[PDB]
């Protein structure tokens, strides 16, 4: 439920909802830690303070919004709502072309390996688009289960996205095996970019 | 058998009056279960006005000598599918309520129940082929929460959680 | 100029209780009602039920039939709404509406929202690790270089690098609830290759319900 769309495009989101006699269907835009504003009620009447950009249509049980030329002001989440019923938000993110991550990974501090816990991070930085796969390797066996990702919200200017992956282990663990890697994959690299370190050094 | 309201203060059995209608409140939130929720209206005095059902007896949630119906359970709402307006329910045949004096305000148990029958099968024709079930009021201020209503000057409290106890298939 | 103040954030033991409020301004207060919507973190508007700040009366949801309790207060125009038996899974947003008819669903003013965490953790400084840059974090010609900020409670923590002097190239990635019920994030910054060994970073981790202020000075290799 992801739009991908550029500057001056049309979008037309379309809502599934109940056959109404008064066309009861209410549109919403949110933007990332802000509460939702009203962009249009019935349907097809929009609201005092919104761009005329912003339309709509419903007859029967298809309702549509619809925004003639997206401007960098519009691209947020859009929610349909029937009376006390909300749908699915529909993410409008910013298009442009495929940049490959840059691949870094960090070995845990001396400082951490202290307290009985590894910390093994693995970054990818200023990449389009979002669809990034991320593969933990130790002592090449594959794992799973054992990290957690970190997506940014996608930037201001460059319109890349950054994401952070740390594979979280035991020092018991972490010092019974040699090699760590992290594997990753994306549709600007032409084949997997691998970075591995040696425990140690 | 009879239904025996708690009221505070004791209304005199001169101020008994004719049940001619109701105002309910849909509860939020589309089950999808064939079930169908109704309480006590939790609006204000707006949602009685719009009735014009409620005769010049001040009341709330039951109307006291108001206007009937003809021949047939008649209900109405400004919109159906809201569940913030309230349903207006007028009754073809009026309820009698003799308030004893001490207290307690009496209600015929079989005529009370043989009427909200007829109102959850009107309340079908609206939404299907559905299980209606009423339910005490949800809360509010002692004049809304509770049956209130005025007799010549002086405001009354009537408890009317046993009116709306019941499952209808 | 109708506007909807609500309580800041609030932080509660598991199976404890939360009151929210929400300061109604510009209106009769008594005239319009005033709906609950909470709000996962990345999920959908979820409709709690309205309160009828005339008559008192409420209409909540069948979901929350039991849970929630709705209250206003004339006195001050504040609505309040009380969730009681709280789980981990109702950590979320809770936002107050007004809708622009006197009792519809379109609603056309709302709170700046109530962020409530439900967690058995306790309040806990943060553990600061540097990221060291080195070989293996120089992919071309720029190297990165960051802070790992772990095992943190509650939220929220700031990070700078070079107390403000540093901002091009700065990523600080959003926190992760761990399985041990600690907050944990990691803040990176992107600089060319060559001022490694010419430039010293220092990033500045900042907590405040803890009160518990490091600093540590990332080096190469
Ligand atoms: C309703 O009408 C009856 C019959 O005239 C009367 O005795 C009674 O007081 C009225 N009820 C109220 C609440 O005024
Ligand atoms: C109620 O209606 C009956 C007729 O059904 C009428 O005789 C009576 O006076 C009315 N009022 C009361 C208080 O019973």
């Amino acid at each position: 439920s992801t739009l991908s769309a550029s500057v001056g495009d049309r979008v037309t989101i379309t809502c599934r909802a109940s056959q109404s006699i008064s066309n009861w269907l209410a549109w919403y835009q949110q933007k990332p830690g802000k509460a939702p504003k009203l962009l249009i009620y019935k349907a097809s009447s929009l609201e005092s303070g919104v761009p005329s950009r912003f339309s709509g249509s419903g007859s029967g049980t298809e309702f549509t919004l619809t925004i003639s030329s997206l401007q960098p002001d519009d691209f947020a989440t859009y929610y349909c709502q029937q009376y006390e019923t909300f749908g699915q938000g529909t993410k409008v993110e910013i298009k442009r072309t495929v940049a490959a991550p840059s691949v870094f990974i960090f070995p845990p501090s001396d400082e951490q390996l202290k307290s009985g816990t590894a910390s093994v991070v693995c970054l990818l930085n200023n990449f389009y688009p979002r669809e990034a796969k991320v593969q933990w390797k130790v002592d090449n066996a594959l794992q799973s289960g054992n990290s957690q990702e970190s997506v940014t919200e996608q930037d201001s200017k460059d319109s890349t996205y950054s994401l952070s992956s740390t594979l979280t282990l035991s020092k018991a663990d972490y010092e019974k095996h040699k090699v760590y890697a992290c594997e990753v994959t994306h549709q600007g690299l032409s084949s997997p970019v691998t970075k591995s370190f040696n425990r140690g050094e | 058998d009879t239904i025996t309201l708690p009221c505070r203060p004791a209304p005199p059995p001169h101020c008994s009056s004719n049940i001619t209608g109701l105002i309910l409140t849909r509860q939020g939130g589309y089950s999808n279960a064939n079930t169908v929720i109704f309480r006590p209206s939790g609006g204000d005095w707006r949602d009685i006005a719009r009735c014009q059902i409620a005769g010049t007896v001040v009341s709330t949630q039951l109307f006291l000598n108001g206007s009937l119906a003809e021949e047939e359970v008649v209900i109405r709402s400004e919109d159906w599918r809201d569940n913030a307006k309230s349903i207006c329910v007028q009754l073809a045949t009026s309820v009698e309520i003799a308030c004893t004096g001490a207290g307690h305000c009496a209600i015929s148990r079989a005529k009370w129940a043989n009427t909200l029958k007829q109102i959850a099968s009107k309340l079908r024709e609206q939404y299907g082929a559905k299980t209606i079930i009423f339910k005490p009021s949800s809360g509010g201020d002692p004049e809304f929460v509770n049956h209130s209503f005025n007799c010549g000057g002086e405001f009354f409290y009537c408890a009317s959680t046993q009116l709306f106890a019941s499952t209808w298939f | 100029q109708v506007q909807l103040v609500q309580s800041g954030a609030e932080v509660r033991k598991p199976g404890a209780s939360v009151k929210v409020s929400c300061k109604a301004s510009g209106y009769t207060f008594t005239d319009y009602y005033i709906h609950w919507v909470r709000q996962a973190p990345g999920q959908g508007l979820e409709w709690m039920g309205w309160i009828n700040p005339n008559s008192g009366g409420t209409n909540y949801a069948q979901k929350f039939q039991g849970w929630v309790t709705m209250t206003r207060d004339t006195s001050i125009s504040t609505a309040h709404m009380e969730l009681r038996r709280l789980r981990s899974d109702d950590r979320a947003v809770y936002y107050c509406a007004r809708g622009v008819v006197h009792s519809g669903f379109e609603f056309g003013y709302w709170g700046q929202g109530t962020l409530v965490t439900v967690s058995s953790a306790s309040t806990k400084g943060p553990s600061v690790f540097p990221l060291a840059p080195s070989s293996k974090s120089t992919s071309g010609g720029t190297a990165a270089l960051g802070c790992l900020v772990k095992d943190y409670f509650p939220e929220p923590v700031t990070v700078s690098w070079n107390s403000g002097a540093l901002t091009s190239g700065v990523h600080t990635f959003p926190a992760v609830l761990q399985s041990s019920g600690l907050y944990s994030l990691s803040s990176v910054v992107t600089v060319p290759s060559s001022s490694l060994g010419t430039q010293t970073y220092i990033c500045n981790v900042n907590h405040k319900p803890s009160n518990t202020k490091v600093d540590k000075k990332v080096e190469p290799k």
